[PDB]
C-alpha cells in the first residue's frame, strides 16, 4: 500500500511499507530492503505525507501531524537552514552549530514587529513580539520559557529574544544596553565548558524585564538558581572551571597580574575555540557599560584570584602568602583554620568548602550588582524570559540531576496546563466542543514525608548516612505509583546498585535510576563556622559584605522554584523547545532518535496526542485557496479565499463532523484533510459539475456581499453623524 | 439588535473590509472601503468612531465589535432610507437601474476580481422581470435572499 513511518533505531522513523497485520504488531519491510522485515507495535507506525521534499512552518498543517511527520518535517527545514517551526503557538528551535546569515539581522528585527504568529516565517523574534504585544493588549506579565537539553541553544535564543525586545521596544538609551550586557557578564562567572557546552550555563535564570504602565521599559531583574558549586574545585578531564578564572589569567595587564599574583592556568590546582584573552576584553566592556567602576571590577579580580591560590595549598607556603593577602586574613589564621587535629582528606575539604563558599557568595554579589545597574522603584507588567535545563541523559544520576529533574516535573506541569488552557479556549471561540504529574511532584517536595524532607532529617542525624536516608525514602514509598528500587530495572548495570545506595523515579520524561550515595553531602550548602568566622573577620571591607552546620540545597531551591511558580502562574505563557541535532557540535547533522527523543522527554509528542483528540489540521482560507484553486474552475479561483473555501464547501457537501468553517480557517478532524487533498485531486469534470449546480447560490453570496458592505458604510457613515 | 440571518449577511461583508482574514480590522481598512463606496471619512472621525469599542486600546477591531459600531437608535423611517442610499451606490447615474457597468464599477472598486462575463451573469440572476438591468425591487429581493 502507502508508504508510512515506522521506528528506525538510529533515524528515530524510516520509510517502509505495511506487508502484514497483526493484533499487537505490524510486519514492516524497509523502503528496497526486500526480504527484510521487521515488527512494529501499531502505535508505533504512522502515516506519512505523500508528499515528502514539502515543508510546512507549522505542523497543524500536515495532513498527518504524528511524532514521524513532525521528525520529519523538522528534518527537511534544518536541512535549508529552518531551524524553527511551529506546533501552533509552539516554537521549535533545532541548534543549527553555524551562524546562519540574514535571520538574525536588525533589520529582520524591524520585519518581526507587530506581525502576528504565522504572518511571518517561525522566529523567536515573533514569540518575542506575541509576548510584548499580548502585555500591552491584556494588561498582564509575559512568560517565555525556553527549554532543552545542555548545548540545545536555550541560552542563545534568550540572548535573541532580548536582543529583539530591547531593540524593537526599548528606550533608545542606555538601560537597552544593559539589559544585554547582564547576562554575558553572569556568563563569565558562571558559564563553563563542559563536554555538552563549550559555553555551558552552570545556573539556571528568570530574566525580567519590567515595563510601566505605557508598557516602557523601567528596569529588569535576574533570578539565579542552583550554582554548580562542585566544578569550583574539580572539573572532569575534557572540562573547564567557570570561564572568569581563565579570562583573568589570559587577559589582564602586567599591573592587576602583579597586584594578583597570577601566572598560566596550568600553574593553579583548580583549573581551542575558546577566545580567552579576547573574552576578558569583552567582559570589562560589559562592566564598564553597566556601570562597574575599576574598584568593584578589581575587588571582583581579587576574590577570584584568592580563591585560585586558596586551591594550590596542599598538606603551599607561597600560596598561603597570596591568598591570605588576598582575602585580607592573616596568614596564620588560614592555617590554623585549615588543619585545626585534621587529617589530609579532612584538609582538603576544608580549603575546598571555603573555596566553594566565597566563590558562591561571589556570584551571588554579581548577581545583584547587575540588578543594582536597572533597577526601578515600582513597574506596572514584566516579560521573563526563563533559561534552565531539563532533562537529559547522564550515565549517572546523583543529586544535581535529582533537583534539575524535580524543576522538569514542576514546569513540564505548566507547559501541560498552559497548552491544554490554549487548545481549550481556541475549541470554544471556533465552536469545535489528562494524566497530572502532581503524584511524582508531591513524591518529591510534599512536606514531612516528600524526599526533600527526608533527606533534610538526614543531614540533622547525628551521624547522617545515604544508606538510612535511602531506606527511609523506600519504606515511607513502597507502594508510591512513581517510585521503584533499582534491582526491578530491565538494566543489568541498574541491579547492580542495592535498595539502601539507590531508588528509581518515574518522571515525565521516564524512568531515572539514581545512585544516592553524596546525596547528604550534596544537600548541605553550609561551611563550618571555624571557617565562616574566619572569612567574616576579613581586614577587607568587600570580603566581609559578601557574607553579611546545614543549609538545605533541596529545600532552598524549592523555595526559590515555588516563588518562580507563583510569577509564572501569575503571567501568559509562551514556549520554545529547543533540540539538540547531535551530540559533536557539528552542522549539518541531524540525529534522528537524539532529537526523536528530545521530542518525547519534552512533552511535544504528548502535545500532539491531544490534538489527535479534536482538530489537528488547521489552514487558513488562504493558504487552502493557493494550494487548491488550480483544482477548481476559473470563475473559482477569481475570488476571494474565504469565498472561494465557502463554496467548496457548498459544492462538495462536506458535514459538520469532519469538517468546521472557522472564524478565519478550516479545522479538520484526524484523516479528514488526507481525505479532502483526495477529493481535490480527483476528477477535474466531476468536481467542475459540483461547482455548476451550487452556481445560483455563489452569484447570490456574491451579490449580497457587496450589497451588505455597502449598507455597512452606510451605517457607518451614519455613525460619524451621530456622533457629531 | 440584529437577527442570525441579518449577522451572517454582515459577517461576509465584513471579509471585504477584512481581506488579509486574519479576523481584525483597522481605522486603514475602515476609511478605504468607506472611500471605495463613495464616503469621505476623516482620521479624527475614524479614530473617534473606533473609540466606542476599541476597549482594547489597541486600534484593532473584530466581528462584534464592528457590528456594535454600526448600532445607533434609529427612527421608523431609517433603515428603508440607508436601503434606498445603498441601490444609489450601485445605481450611480441615478436613472432607478443599475447597469452592468455600474456593478463593475462597484465590484472592482471593492477588489472583487471577476471578467466582464461574469458581470453580466451577475445582472442575469439578479434581473427578474428581464429588462437586462437591476432595478430598486430586485436589488431588495437579492439582498434578503
Ligand atoms: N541559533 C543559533 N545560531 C548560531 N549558533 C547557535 C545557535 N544556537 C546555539 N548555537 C551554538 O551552540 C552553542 C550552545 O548553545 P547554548 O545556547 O549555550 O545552549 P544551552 O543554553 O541550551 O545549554 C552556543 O554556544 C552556540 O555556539
Ligand atoms: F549547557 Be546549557 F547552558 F544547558
Ligand atoms: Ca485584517
Ligand atoms: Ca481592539
Ligand atoms: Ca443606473
Ligand atoms: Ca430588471
Ligand atoms: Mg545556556
Amino acid at each position: 500500500g502507502k508508504p508510512v513511518w515506522a521506528p528506525h533505531p538510529t533515524d528515530g522513523f524510516q520509510v517502509g511499507n505495511i506487508v502484514d497485520i497483526g493484533p499487537d504488531s505490524l510486519t514492516i519491510e524497509p523502503l528496497n530492503q526486500k526480504g527484510k522485515t521487521f515488527l512494529a507495535l501499531i502505535n508505533q507506525v504512522f502515516p506519512a505525507e505523500e508528499d515528502s521534499k514539502k515543508d510546512v512552518e507549522d505542523n497543524c498543517s500536515l495532513m498527518y501531524l504524528n511524532e514521524a511527520t513532525l521528525l520529519h518535517n523538522i528534518k527537511v527545514r534544518y536541512s535549508k537552514d529552518r531551524i524553527y517551526t511551529y506546533v501552533a503557538n509552539i516554537l521549535i528551535a533545532v541548534n543549527p552549530y553555524f551562524d546562519i546569515p540574514k535571520i538574525y539581522s536588525s533589520e529582520t528585527i524591524k520585519s518581526y514587529q507587530g506581525k502576528s504568529l504565522g504572518t511571518m516565517p517561525p522566529h523567536v523574534f515573533a514569540i518575542a513580539d506575541k509576548a510584548f504585544r499580548d502585555m500591552k493588549v491584556l494588561k498582564l506579565s509575559q512568560s517565555i520559557i525556553v527549554s532543552g537539553e545542555s548545548g540545545a541553544g536555550k541560552t542563545e535564543n534568550t540572548k535573541f529574544v532580548l536582543r529583539y525586545l530591547t531593540e524593537s521596544y526599548g528606550t533608545g538609551q542606555d538601560i537597552d544596553d544593559r539589559i544585554v550586557e547582564a547576562n554575558p557578564l553572569l556568563e563569565a562567572f558562571g558559564n563553563a565548558k563542559t563536554v555538552r557546552n563549550n559555553n555551558s550555563s552552570r545556573f539556571g535564570k528568570f530574566v525580567e524585564i519590567h515595563f510601566n504602565e505605557k508598557s516602557s521599559v523601567v528596569g529588569g531583574f535576574v533570578s539565579h538558581y542552583l550554582l554548580e558549586k562542585s566544578r569550583i574545585c574539580v572539573q572532569g578531564k575534557e572540562e573547564r572551571n567557570y570561564h572568569i578564572f581563565y579570562r583573568l589569567c589570559a587577559g589582564a595587564s602586567e599591573d592587576i597580574r602583579e597586584r594578583l599574583h597570577l601566572s598560566s592556568p596550568d600553574n593553579f590546582r583548580y583549573l581551542p575555540l575558546l577566545d580567552d584573552h579576547g573574552d576578558f576584553i569583552r567582559m570589562c566592556t560589559a562592566m564598564k557599560k553597566i556601570g562597574l567602576d575599576d574598584e568593584e571590577k578589581l575587588d571582583l579580580f581579587r576574590v577570584v584570584a584568592g580563591v585560585l591560590h586558596l586551591g594550590n595549598i596542599d598538606f603551599s607556603t607561597q600560596a598561603l602568602e597570596y591568598c591570605a593577602e588576598l582575602l585580607g586574613l592573616d596568614q596564620d589564621d588560614l592555617r590554623v583554620s585549615l588543619t585545626t587535629p585534621l587529617k589530609v582528606e579532612q584538609a582538603n575539604n576544608a580549603r575546598d568548602a571555603l573555596a566553594k563558599t566565597v566563590y558562591s557568595h561571589l556570584f551571588d554579589h554579581v548577581v545583584n550588582r547587575v540588578n543594582q545597574c536597572f533597577p526601578f522603584e515600582t513597574s506596572s507588567y514584566f516579560i521573563g524570559v526563563l533559561d534552565i535545563a531539563g532533562f537529559e541523559y547522564f550515565e549517572h544520576n546523583s543529586f544535581e540531576q535529582f533537583c534539575i529533574n524535580y524543576c522538569n516535573e514542576k514546569l513540564q506541569q505548566f507547559f501541560n496546563e498552559r497548552i491544554l488552557k490554549e487548545e481549550q479556549e481556541l475549541y470554544q471561540k471556533e465552536g469545535l466542543g489528562y494524566v497530572d504529574n502532581q503524584d511524582c511532584i508531591d513524591l518529591i517536595e510534599a512536606r514531612l514525608v516528600g524526599i526533600l524532607d527526608i533527606l533534610d532529617e538526614e543531614n540533622r542525624l547525628p551521624q547522617p548516612s545515604d544508606q538510612h536516608f535511602t531506606s527511609a525514602v523506600h519504606q515511607k514509598h513502597k507502594d508510591h505509583f512513581r517510585l521503584s528500587i533499582p534491582r526491578k530495572s530491565k538494566l543489568a548495570i541498574h541491579r547492580n546498585i542495592r535498595d539502601d545506595e539507590g531508588f528509581i523515579i518515574r518522571h515525565f520524561a521516564g524512568a531515572v535510576c539514581y545512585e544516592t550515595t553524596q546525596f547528604v553531602e550534596k544537600n548541605n550548602d553550609a561551611l563550618h563556622m571555624s571557617l565562616e568566622s574566619l572569612i567574616c573577620e576579613s581586614r577587607d571591607k568587600f570580603i566581609r559584605e559578601l557574607f553579611e552546620s546545614f543549609i538545605s540545597v533541596g529545600n532552598k531551591f524549592k523555595t526559590q522554584l515555588n516563588l518562580l511558580l507563583d510569577k509564572l502562574r501569575s503571567t501568559g505563557a509562551s514556549f520554545i523547545r529547543c533540540i539538540k541535532p547531535n551530540l559533536k557540535m557539528t552542522s549539518h547533522h541531524f540525529e534522528g532518535a537524539q532529537i526523536l527523543s528530545q521530542l518525547q522527554c519534552s512533552g511535544m509528542v504528548s502535545v500532539l496526542d491531544l490534538m489527535q483528540g479534536g482538530f489537528p489540521s488547521r489552514a487558513s482560507f488562504h493558504e487552502l485557496y493557493n494550494m487548491y484553486k488550480k483544482y477548481m474552475p476559473d470563475k473559482l479561483a477569481r475570488l476571494d479565499p474565504r469565498l472561494f473555501c465557502k463554496a467548496l464547501f457548498k459544492a462538495l457537501g462536506l458535514n459538520e463532523i469532519d469538517y468546521k468553517f472557522g472564524l478565519t480557517k478550516v479545522f479538520f478532524r484526524p484523516g479528514k484533510f488526507a481525505e479532502f487533498d483526495q477529493i481535490m485531486k480527483s476528477d477535474p469534470d466531476h468536481l467542475a459539475e459540483l461547482v455548476k449546480r451550487v452556481n445560483h447560490w455563489l452569484i447570490c453570496s456574491r451579490w449580497k456581499k457587496v450589497q451588505w458592505c455597502s449598507l455597512s458604510v452606510i451605517k457607518l457613515k451614519n455613525k460619524i453623524k451621530y456622533r457629531a | 439588535q440584529l437577527t442570525e440571518e441579518q449577522i451572517a449577511e454582515f459577517k461576509e461583508a465584513f471579509s471585504l473590509f477584512d481581506k488579509d482574514g486574519d479576523g481584525t480590522i483597522t481605522t486603514k481598512e475602515l476609511g478605504t472601503v468607506m472611500r471605495s463606496l463613495g464616503q469621505n471619512p476623516t482620521e479624527a472621525e475614524l479614530q473617534d468612531m473606533i473609540n466606542e469599542v476599541d476597549a482594547d486600546g489597541n486600534g484593532t477591531i473584530d466581528f462584534p465589535e464592528f457590528l456594535t459600531m454600526m448600532a445607533r437608535k434609529m427612527k421608523d423611517t431609517d433603515s428603508e432610507e440607508e436601503i434606498r442610499e445603498a441601490f444609489r451606490v450601485f445605481d450611480k447615474d441615478g436613472n432607478g437601474f443599475i447597469s452592468a457597468a455600474e456593478l463593475r464599477h462597484v465590484m472592482t472598486n471593492l477588489g472583487e476580481k471577476l471578467t466582464d462575463e461574469e458581470v453580466d451573469e451577475m445582472i442575469r440572476e439578479s434581473d427578474i422581470d428581464g429588462d437586462g438591468q437591476v432595478n430598486y425591487e430586485e436589488f431588495v429581493t437579492m439582498m434578503t435572499s
